[PDB]
């Protein structure tokens, strides 16, 4: 070693700059990260609000002993492919579409929550990267059903114009959309409006991802 | 408005100081050739004045 | 409709004039010239230390210092000879996606998905960093950064508008606007009285900064422009974009010299720079590797391969000595 | 920025002692420290140095055994611990600071000392200087061996005292100015000689100059140069 | 006769074979910085443990059985001692691994939200190593009655029937328990599923087989010996199969644990 006392002296202060950056890079994996999406008006703001509450909005909550951050992304009004890949590694999607739009042509909005869904599901970035599912105005669909049956935007459905029956053929219908059934799944919920079932969904399905996810990395 | 926009800008790109594709060549390669002797990557210097071994 | 008229008699005179001028063009007057050959580059040094993916870095102009950027909300400064840290700098929002070295050594700045561009001052009385300026008004994200002088500032955003700023004051002076889509890039001249900057409109075009009005529109590319790059004569640049070509452009000709691809290539392109002499053009790709071109002949595929994911950035020192690549697999090395 | 020691005073033979300084208005927990001593009728003389993250420690060939030096961080408070006093130690101390990293410059900031009271060579070629305002002065001073290392560098550091008052650098590393400092001063030389050049004194400018070595340990001091 | 070069030759291969798989192993970890997590640790210390059979134990042993008896008393203790220690090691580090792959499916928060990573691990690695050397060491070192150099203690069965116990029936037991309660953890949360629920079964089946088939016989047919006969003369050339069945999985072992994680495997690519 044929430094002079400076060049030890910068070595030390190197050093101790690397082991910062190691205990932070430590601390930083041991959360969850989940990606907020919706659709016009999706009534993504209600479950924004009953969860623990210009560019990103971030949103932090504490629940069970697991820390979430959420990132809410609707003021960029720019296109999704000069944007996306920033996203690659998170742990879940959190989509949001409304059910009492069925008859809300604006040509309804069931087509664009579907065009939307089907657009992120097969999309690149996102062959493991699973999907929480959210069906919002339960009530206000069981009423307008009262009086216009899902024929007047879904000529081809062969059943009776009660609550369940529709409930039924809706969820099955956004769920077919998948393309890749074998690497990721979807997960399912009619929104809540009384306690705390909208977030312990959550936990469950998060706590299924970290589980498949740690069985399939040693390969058995 | 903004025809009128395109209209003078169209005017302003429309009048235009030009030159020979011929002497942009020229130029470039005058200035690759006087300068050819000081580039640390077309010709290596020797190691001992390289500053990163 | 007069008014539509008079826009394509105008378009029709800009494309005449361009065919006018073509005597000749660059690739049959320079096939006379000895050729680099084959260029082999080896690597020196090797930086760890950033954990996530490394999305920008910059030289300092005294050839030593170097400042990069990752997804972990940190930027850091490194000293190139011995692979020393001198300064590790934590960031407010981690959304980062540009960085810029003050040419005097004393600040730097970043900006990303928040809108706002950030300014740090190196060199204090209590010894830390701390941030000197916030600057915000933009409506979309912030793509590029470049200082000017200790107190002058240039911005470029993904709502179609570039803004040049006075950083003591803390607002806008002139803002240049005219593309129909994001702004991608920037790159000050060597005098620095003049910049150009390439749109997802596929389009570039040439502003004056005293003034504040567009000069020249370069068009020709088929996808968005991705990365752009300045001559170091000051009288020509090239732009690479996302249909795997690069181009050449000059100023005053007015028109097109050549292009850069190969048959091989079907990705696109993330970095071009350029080489002291002006005899090496280098460009980072999506197939994993950089790649050098010889920009007098159009041909070579001297491959700087050893990088495990795209290569997202690079430079050229000031003096020529040597060349920086850093890429989506957290590891930035040094090439002589 | 502020650096203020206290501990001082009259002890006996034998006995021990601890002097404390306390920091104030900036992170003390990123730089070295330096005690150094001044004796009641001569030049300067290095004490001890402990590092930045207390991984280091260096003392004095003189003193080695005998004194011990700590810190503490979150109250931001340096001690030195001395043993068993004798004659020699009579002095004055001071608490000094620097920071290496890449360009930068240490020695800079140095506090107001206290009194206690009970190897490469430099050579200061002379003792006192008579001049008048308005002249350019040069002082001198020699070494033993070479300061120019292999990397470049040259470890030469040139002080000023006033009366009365605590020290201030000048100039360190042989020829760079430090910030603060009117650009009227300048130091030049090579291997073994060198020599500080002033122009247009003015009054406020009178008092002792030293120049140092920081090549290796121990550090070194010079007779010390009377300019009035 | 002149067969015995022919012999030697395989089982020199074998040596080879064993010693050059765990040094890639030990090789692939020392490399990377990033395989810094608790199975990679774990994955090192099966590698050495491994790694001294191959080198040590096995050339020590042809020249003894095929050319010339040149080993002296205390050279028999040594390396019969060093011998069992190693096995014992081998067969610890692997329950260990099952215990850890167990807690990463049981519990899955507690396990995401831990940070104790300093002394735990080189704790419970000297643990097991420890408790290797109380198996078998003080019971070799004790036998003063004892023909080719093997262990005294063969002489009465309590002792065999005792060591093969604390040595085979208590891992099989674990390894058995904690493999299935990974599986009906799977189970359970099932509802294409068909195929990864029989993939899982099929992968544990092979894990447990493996490891039984290679260790029971010896051990089987040494107590049942012990039992009527003691036997120390010449012996069939079962008892030969079954002494070098034994070994064999030391040579087996790197190639399912190590080499089926996919972090490694991408060390392994980029070397
Ligand atoms: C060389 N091969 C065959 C012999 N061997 C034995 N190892 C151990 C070690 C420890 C225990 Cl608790 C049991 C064993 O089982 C044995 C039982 C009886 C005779 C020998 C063994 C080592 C491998």
């Amino acid at each position: 070693c044929t430094l002079s006392a400076e060049d030890k002296a910068a070595v030390e202060r190197s050093k101790m700059i690397d082991r910062n950056l190691r205990e932070d890079g430590e601390k930083a994996a041991r959360e969850v990260k989940l990606l907020l999406l919706g659709a016009g008006e999706s009534g993504k703001n209600t479950i924004v609000k009953q969860m623990k509450i210009t560019g990103i909005v971030e949103t932090h909550f504490t629940f069970k002993d697991l820390h979430f951050k959420m990132f809410d992304v609707g003021a960029q009004r720019s296109e999704r492919k000069k944007w996306i890949h920033c996203f690659e590694g998170v742990t879940a999607i959190i989509f949001c579409v409304a059910l009492s739009d069925y008859d809300l042509v604006l040509m309804n909005r069931m087509h664009a929550s579907m065009k939307l869904f089907d657009s992120i599901c097969n999309n690149k970035w996102f062959t493991d990267t699973s999907i929480i599912l959210f069906l919002n105005k339960k009530d206000l669909f069981e009423e307008k059903i009262k009086k216009s049956p899902l024929t007047i935007c879904y000529p081809e459905y062969a059943g009776s114009n009660t609550y369940e029956e529709a409930a039924a053929y809706i969820q099955c219908q956004f769920e077919d959309l998948n393309k890749r059934k074998d690497t990721k799944e979807i997960y399912t919920h009619f929104t809540c409006s009384t306690d705390t079932k909208n977030v312990q969904f959550v936990f469950d399905a998060v706590t299924d991802v970290i589980i498949k996810n740690n069985l399939k990395d040693c390969g058995l | 408005a903004q025809a009128r926009k395109l209209v003078e800008q169209l005017k302003m790109e429309a009048n235009i100081d030009r030159i020979k594709v011929s002497k942009a060549a020229a130029d470039l390669m005058a200035y690759c050739e006087a300068h050819a002797k000081e580039d640390p990557l077309l010709t290596p210097v020797p190691a001992s004045e390289n500053p990163f071994r | 409709d007069q008014l539509r008229q008079e826009a394509e008699q105008l378009k029709n005179q800009i494309r005449d004039a361009r065919k006018a001028c073509a005597d000749a063009t660059l690739s049959q007057i320079t096939n006379n010239i000895d050729p680099v050959g084959r260029i082999q580059m080896r690597t020196r040094r090797t930086l760890r230390g950033h954990l996530a993916k490394i999305y920008a870095m910059h030289w300092g102009t005294d050839s030593r210092l170097l400042v990069s950027a990752s997804q972990d909300g940190k930027l850091i400064i490194w000293d190139s000879y011995t692979t020393n840290k001198v300064h590790a700098i934590p960031l407010r929002s981690s959304w980062v996606m540009t960085c810029a070295y003050a040419p005097s050594g004393n600040y730097v700045a970043c900006g990303g998905l928040d809108n706002i561009c950030s300014i740090y001052n190196l060199k204090t009385r209590e010894g830390n960093v701390r941030v000197s300026r916030e600057l915000a008004g933009h409506t979309g994200y912030l793509s590029c950064c470049r200082f000017l002088d200790d107190n002058q500032i240039v911005t470029s955003s993904g709502d179609t508008t570039c803004a040049l700023w006075d950083i003591e004051t803390g607002q806008q002076t002139t803002t240049f606007t005219g593309h129909t889509g994001d702004v991608m890039s920037l790159s000050l001249a060597p005098d620095t009285r003049l910049f150009v900057s390439g749109a997802c409109d596929a389009s570039a075009k040439l502003w004056d900064v005293r003034e504040g009005m567009c000069r020249q529109t370069f068009t020709g590319h088929e996808s968005d422009i991705n990365a752009i790059c300045f001559f170091p004569n000051g009288n020509a640049f090239a732009t690479g974009s996302d249909d795997a070509t690069c181009r050449l452009f000059d100023l005053r000709a007015d028109q097109e010299l050549m292009t850069y691809s190969h048959d091989n290539i079907i990705c696109g392109i993330t970095s071009v720079s350029f080489s002291k002499s002006g005899r090496l053009l280098l460009a980072g790709y999506d197939d994993f590797n950089c790649n050098v071109w010889d920009a007098l002949k159009a041909d070579r595929a001297g491959v700087l391969a050893g990088h495990d994911n795209r290569v997202s950035c690079l430079g050229v020192t000031d003096d020529g000595m040597a060349v920086a690549t850093g890429s989506w697999d957290s590891f930035l090395k040094i090439w002589n | 920025v502020q650096l203020v020691e206290s501990g001082g005073g009259l002890v006996q033979p034998g006995g021990s002692r601890k002097l404390s300084c306390s920091a104030s208005g900036f992170a003390f927990s990123s730089f070295g420290m330096h005690w150094v001593r001044q004796a009641p009728e001569k030049g300067l003389e290095w004490v001890a140095y402990i590092s930045s993250g207390s991984g280091t420690i260096y003392y004095a060939d003189t003193v080695k055994g005998r004194f011990t030096i700590s810190r503490d961080d979150p109250k931001n408070t340096l001690f030195l611990q001395m043993t068993s006093l004798r004659s020699e130690d009579t002095a004055m101390y001071y608490c000094v600071r620097s920071i290496y990293y890449y360009g930068s410059s240490p020695f800079d900031f140095w506090g107001q000392g206290t009194t206690l009271t009970v190897d490469i060579v430099m050579t200061q070629a002379t003792s006192s200087v008579p001049v008048t305002p308005g002249e350019s002065v040069s002082i001198s001073c020699r070494s033993s061996k070479s300061l120019l290392h292999s990397n470049g560098n040259t470890y030469l550091y040139w002080f000023l005292q006033r009366p009365g008052q605590s020290p201030q650098l000048l100039i360190y590393r042989m020829s760079n100015l430090a910030s603060g400092v009117p650009d009227r001063f300048s130091g030049s030389g090579s291997g073994t000689a060198f020599t500080l050049t002033i122009s247009r004194l003015e009054a406020e400018d009178v008092g002792v100059y030293y120049c140092m070595q920081h090549l290796e340990y121990p550090l070194t001091f010079g007779a010390g140069t009377k300019l009035e | 006769l002149s067969t015995r070069v022919t012999l030697a030759f395989f089982m020199s291969l074998v040596a080879f074979a064993i010693m050059l798989g765990n040094a890639l192993v030990i090789l692939a970890f020392v490399v990377d910085k990033n395989l810094r997590h608790r199975s990679s640790y774990f994955f090192l210390n099966l590698a050495i443990s491994d790694f001294f059979v191959g080198v040590i134990s096995i050339p020590l042993y042809i020249p003894h059985t095929l050319f010339e008896w040149d080993f002296g008393k205390e050279i028999c203790v040594f390396w019969l001692t060093t011998d069992y220690l190693l096995c014992t090691a081998s067969v610890y580090n692997i329950v260990l691994i099952s215990y850890d792959r167990y807690l990463s499916v049981s519990n899955a928060v507690s396990y995401r939200t831990q940070h104790t990573g300093v002394l735990k691990i080189v704790t419970l690695m000297v643990a097991v190593w420890v408790l290797a050397f109380l198996v078998n060491g003080p019971m070799i070192l004790v036998s003063e009655s004892w023909s080719e150099c093997e262990p005294g203690f063969f002489s009465e069965w309590y002792i065999l029937a005792i060591t093969s116990f604390l040595e085979f029936v208590i891992p099989v037991i674990l390894v058995a328990y904690f493999n299935m309660n990974i599986y009906w953890s799977l189970w359970k949360r099932d509802h294409v599923e068909l195929l990864r629920a029989r993939r899982l079964a099929k992968s544990l089946a092979i894990l447990l087989g493996v490891f039984a088939v290679c260790w029971a016989p010896y051990s089987l047919f040494t107590i049942v010996l012990s039992f009527y006969s003691s036997a120390t003369g010449p012996k069939s050339v079962w008892y030969r199969i079954a002494f070098w069945l034994q070994w064999f999985n030391s040579f087996v072992n790197p190639l399912l644990y190590p080499l089926c994680h996919k972090r490694f495997q991408k060390a392994f690519l980029k070397i």
